C-alpha cells in the first residue's frame, strides 16, 4: 500500500515541458482596439457614443456641414452615390448633424462616432475605398480652441504615449472656421526623426477646428449663444502608423496570420 | 493655451445598454477561440442576395470602381466564405471568425434602405487540438450550435432550433433559429457544392438579426435559491419516429413538469424505423420541500403527456 | 455522382435539436458585478479608483477618521486585532485618509475604494466576519450637500433603475457632519409597500455626509477653503436585495450552484 | 436640492492599467469556463503556511471568534480545495474556480505584513461534455497548464 500506491505514483510521472492543450483565444481587430480605446477616453469626459446611418442623405453628409451644393467635395466622382441625393456617406459627420438637430438648440453636446465610411477611389496598399473614421463634437457656450487643443492633447497620449505632444498646423474644411491640422510627436525617435515620421519627428493624425457658425445655425443652434469644435482621425491610418502595417487592405481581408497578432493587452511600458 | 471644457450639466459617461453588451458579447465570441473579422460591405451583384430569407431589393452604386463591390450585402456570409477560402488557400486551416456588421434592403425607390445589424461567424478545422496526447476535436455542427448556444447564455436569451433548408447549405445539416417565435438566424454546414468550388473542407456557418436579439429586454438576473436538501433525478427511455425532434420531447416533458422540473438532458440516441431516445430529469425544489409524491404524480403525467404526443416507452 | 454525391446528401443528415458541445462560460461573482458597476459609474464622472490595504495602522483606520483613542469604535472586541496599533480594516476610508495626505492639501479628490472589510462578529445568515465595501470621497472647492444627494441619486439609479427616487434621513458618524442615511424607492412594489422594503417603501442602501473638517485638516487640507463629501455601500447588502439571496455567507462558500447562476448580461429592462 | 459637482481641474477616468488587465484577465478566464471564486482571507493557524514556498512568519488575530479563521492566509489554495470539497460533497462533481486574491506574509512584529496578490485556481471533472456524441474530455494537468498558458498568452508574457 506504501509499496503499491507508491509506485502508482511513479508510473504517473510526466513531462511537465509537454505543450498544454490550449485554449485558444479569438482575436479583437486592430481597428475596433482603436475606436474602443478612444471610446474610453472620452466615456471618462462625460461623453456619448453615436451609431447612425452607413448610407445616408446628401443634406446630411453634405448640405448641413456646409458644402452647397455646388461644392466639389459632392462630385459623383469621387463618392458612391446610390441616387442623385442618396450616396454611401463619406464620413460620421452626418450622424453629429442629424444629432446636433433632434437636441434642438440646447447643450451640451458631447459626441463620438465612429464608424465605417466610404470613398470612391481605387484600392491600394495606402487606400481603401471603405475604412474607418471616428469623429466628435462639443457644443457648449464658451467653448474656446484652447479646448480644442486640451482635448486633442489627450487624444495623441491616449493613442500614442503620455509623453507626446501635439503641434497645430493652420490649416481649411469649409464646415469649421479657425480650422487646424493636428500632429502627434513621433513615438519611435524622441524628436531626432525616423522612417516612421519622415525624419520631420511630427506625424499627422487628426483634423480639427471651430465649428462654423452655418453649421450650427443650419442645426437650430445659436451662434451667438454657442460655440463649438470637432475633429476626426482615421483608425486605418493610427494602426498602421503604431504598429508598422504595410497595406491598409490587411484589415478587410481577414488573413488569420494578420488578425492572430493581437489576442494580447498592452500597456503604457516604461 | 491647452486647455480642457468644463461642463456645467454633469453626466455620467456610459456606454449604452446595446453598446455594453455588444463590447461583452465580442469578449465572450473571442473567449471562445474565434476572431473578429471586418469584411467589406460591398459585394458583387452577382451575389448580393446570397443567403437573403426575405425577398427583398438590393442597392446597387450608380459608379462601382469594381465590379467586386458594385452592390450592398444582404448577408456576411460571402465575404467570410471568401475570407475562409483565401486563409484555406494560404495553407492557414484553422479558420474562426466573427463579425457584427450591417446588411442592406431596399425600402424602394428613392427611399434609405434598412441596415440591419448581423451577426454571423465561420468555422472549419480543429476546435481544440494537442497532437502529442492524439487529442483531435474537429469542428462540426453541435460545436457550430455551442458557439450560438453560448451567445444566448451570455445574453440571457432562449434560443430555439428546428430542421431546415437553406441556399449554400447541406440541406440535413442546416437550422433555422428562432427568438420569441421570430425567426432570426440560421446556422449550417455548407453545401458540399459550395464548399468544394471554394476548396474548402467542412466548415460551418451562423447568421443572425442582432437588432432583433438586442429588441429582448432581458432585465436583471432571476437568483433562485440554494436548495439545502436533495432533488431526483430519473432516466426514461423513450422511442419515437426516428423522425422526430428531440425538441419535441424535451417540450412536452417541460410543459408538463411544473414548478419542480428543473432540467433536462438527451444524453443518447439510436437508430428501422424509430429511434430510441434517452433523457435525464431533474427534479428540485429549492422553494418548498420537495416530496417523492408530488415527483411521482408528475413524473406520470409528464409520460401519460408523451404517451398522448405519440410516445413509446 | 449526382446519384452517389447525392445519397451521401442523405446518409449525413441529423437531428439539429440536439445538444450542442457547450463552450462553458465562467461567472463573475455576483460582489465583482456590482463593483464594476459602480467604478464605471464614476469613471465616466471623472474619479479615480483606489486600493489600498486590508491590514491597515490604527491611526488610518480610526485616528485619522475621527475617532481619538478614547472611542467606543475602537474596542478590541469588534475589530480583529493584531496588534494594539495594527488590525483588519473596518472600513476602505483608511484608504482615502492615506490618499488625501498624499495630495498635500489640493485638490479635486475624486476616488472609490472597494475591497474586502473585516469585522469580529459571528457569522451567520445576515452577518459575515468578512464582507466588502465601496466608499468615495470628493474634496473640492465649493462642494455642497446638493452636490452629494445628486451623487447619490445616480448610485441608486445605477444600481437598482432609472426610476428610483432617494430619501435622506438625519444621522451621525464620527467623521461627517451633517451625516444622512440613504433610501432608494422600492424598486419592486412602485411605493404601495412589500417584504422587501418592509412595506414602508424606502429601502437604506447608503450612509453618507460632509467630511468633517477635522478630517479634512488632519490629512492637511484646509477647511476654511476645501469641503467634502463622502459615502460608503455594501454590496453584500446591495446583491442580496436585488437579487433576494439568503445568505450572505453563500458569497464565500462557492458553491458552484450559487456562482453559476452569475453568467449572463442584464438591462434597463423596460 | 438635487445637484453634481463641476470639477475645474478636468480628468478623464479611466481605469488604472493594472486594474483594465484585470478586468481583461478575469474576462478570458471566465471566457474559458472558470468561475470567479471570493474565499475568506482568515484560514487554520494549521493551514497558514501550506502551499507557501518562502518559509515567512504567518499573522495571527489576537482574538479570533473561530479556529476555522484565525491566521491569513499565505496561498489561497487551501480555501479553493475546501471550496471543491464542499462542491464535490453536494454532488457537484464540475468545478472551475479562480481568484485574484491577497496573501500575507510577516514582516515581523510591530509592522504591516506584506500583502501580495496572487492569482490561482482549481480544476476538477470534465472540461467538455457532449453526452450523446461520447464527447468527453476529462480535465488533466495539460488542460490545467492551458489555463495557465491562456494567462500568459492574454497578457503577453512568457512564462
Ligand atoms: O467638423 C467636423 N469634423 C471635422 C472637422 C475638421 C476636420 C475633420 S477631418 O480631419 O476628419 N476631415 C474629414 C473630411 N475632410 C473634408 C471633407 C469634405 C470637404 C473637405 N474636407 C477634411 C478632413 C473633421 N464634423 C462636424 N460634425 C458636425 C458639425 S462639424
Ligand atoms: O466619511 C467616510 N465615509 C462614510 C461617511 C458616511 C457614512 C459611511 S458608511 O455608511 O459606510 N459607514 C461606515 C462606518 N460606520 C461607522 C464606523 C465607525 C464609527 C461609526 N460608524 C458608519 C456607516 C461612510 N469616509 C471618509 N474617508 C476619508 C474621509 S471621510
Ligand atoms: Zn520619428
Ligand atoms: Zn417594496
Amino acid at each position: 500500500l506504501m509499496e503499491k500506491l507508491n509506485q502508482q505514483l511513479a508510473e504517473e510521472t510526466i513531462d511537465v515541458t509537454l505543450p498544454s492543450r490550449q485554449i485558444s483565444i479569438g482575436s479583437k481587430h486592430p481597428l475596433t482596439r482603436t475606436v474602443e480605446e478612444i471610446e474610453d477616453l472620452f466615456l471618462g469626459l462625460g461623453y456619448e457614443i453615436v451609431d447612425g446611418y452607413e448610407v445616408e442623405q446628401d443634406y446630411y453628409n453634405f448640405e448641413a456641414l456646409n458644402l452647397p451644393k455646388s461644392h466639389p467635395a459632392r462630385d459623383m466622382q469621387d463618392s458612391f452615390y446610390i441616387t442623385d441625393e442618396i450616396l454611401m456617406r463619406t464620413h460620421t459627420s452626418p450622424v453629429q448633424a442629424r444629432t446636433m438637430e433632434k437636441r434642438n438648440g440646447q447643450g451640451p453636446v458631447k459626441i463620438i462616432c465612429p464608424g465605417k465610411v466610404y470613398r470612391r477611389d481605387s484600392d491600394d496598399a495606402t487606400h481603401s475605398h471603405q475604412f474607418t473614421q471616428i469623429e466628435g463634437l462639443v457644443v457648449d457656450k464658451n467653448i474656446k480652441m484652447s479646448d480644442l487643443k486640451g482635448t486633442l492633447e489627450l487624444v495623441a497620449k491616449k493613442l500614442f504615449g503620455a509623453d507626446r505632444e501635439i503641434r497645430l498646423r493652420p490649416s481649411y474644411f469649409p464646415f469649421t472656421e479657425p480650422s487646424v491640422e493636428v500632429d502627434v510627436s513621433c513615438f519611435k525617435c524622441k524628436g531626432k526623426g525616423c522612417n516612421v515620421c519622415k525624419h520631420t519627428g511630427w506625424i499627422e493624425i487628426l483634423g480639427a477646428g471651430m465649428v462654423h457658425p452655418n453649421v450650427l445655425e443650419m442645426a437650430g443652434f445659436d451662434s451667438n449663444e454657442y460655440s463649438g469644435f470637432a475633429f476626426g482621425m482615421g483608425p486605418d491610418r493610427i494602426a498602421m502608423l503604431k504598429y508598422g502595417i504595410e497595406d491598409i487592405r490587411y484589415f478587410y481581408t481577414n488573413d488569420v496570420r494578420f488578425l492572430e497578432q493581437f489576442k494580447a493587452v498592452e500597456d503604457r511600458g516604461e | 493655451p491647452s486647455s480642457l471644457p468644463v461642463f456645467g450639466e454633469v453626466t455620467s459617461g456610459e456606454l449604452t445598454d446595446r453598446q455594453h453588451k455588444t463590447r461583452t458579447l465580442k469578449e465572450t465570441l473571442e473567449g471562445a477561440g474565434l476572431n473578429q473579422a471586418i469584411t467589406y460591405s460591398l459585394v458583387s451583384k452577382d451575389h448580393a442576395k446570397d443567403f437573403a430569407l426575405q425577398e427583398r431589393p438590393t442597392i446597387s452604386l450608380l459608379m462601382p470602381m469594381s465590379e467586386a463591390h458594385a452592390t450592398l450585402r444582404q448577408s456576411l456570409l460571402p465575404h467570410l466564405i471568401e475570407a475562409t477560402a483565401y486563409n484555406v488557400a494560404r495553407k492557414n486551416k484553422d479558420v474562426r471568425l466573427y463579425e457584427i456588421g450591417r446588411v442592406f434592403f431596399g425600402n424602394g425607390e428613392g427611399e434609405l434602405p434598412d441596415e440591419v445589424e448581423y451577426l454571423s461567424g465561420i468555422l472549419t478545422g480543429e476546435y481544440v487540438v494537442n497532437a502529442w496526447q492524439g487529442k483531435k476535436e474537429e469542428i462540426d455542427f453541435f460545436i457550430a450550435k455551442g458557439v450560438v448556444d453560448r451567445v444566448a447564455e451570455k445574453l440571457n436569451l432562449e434560443f430555439s432550433y428546428k430542421a431546415g433548408k437553406i441556399e449554400g447549405l447541406h440541406p440535413g445539416r442546416t437550422a433555422i433559429v428562432s427568438l420569441e417565435g421570430q425567426d432570426i438566424g440560421f446556422i449550417g454546414e455548407l453545401h458540399p457544392q459550395v464548399a468544394a468550388d471554394n476548396d474548402l473542407k467542412r466548415t460551418y456557418v451562423f447568421e443572425l438579426n442582432y437588432d432583433a436579439m438586442m429588441q429582448v429586454a432581458v432585465g436583471y438576473i432571476n437568483y433562485e435559491q440554494i436548495p439545502k436538501f436533495p432533488g431526483v433525478t430519473r432516466d426514461i427511455a423513450l422511442e419515437v419516429n426516428h423522425d422526430v425532434p428531440s425538441s419535441e420531447l424535451k417540450q412536452i416533458i417541460h410543459n408538463n413538469g411544473e414548478d419542480i422540473l428543473q432540467s433536462t438532458l438527451v444524453f443518447d440516441v439510436y437508430e428501422k424505423g424509430k429511434k430510441s431516445v434517452a433523457i435525464r430529469l431533474n427534479y428540485l425544489d429549492t422553494e418548498d420541500t420537495l416530496t417523492d409524491e408530488r415527483v411521482s404524480k408528475i413524473h406520470d403525467k409528464i409520460l401519460e403527456a408523451l404517451q398522448a404526443e405519440g410516445a413509446t416507452i
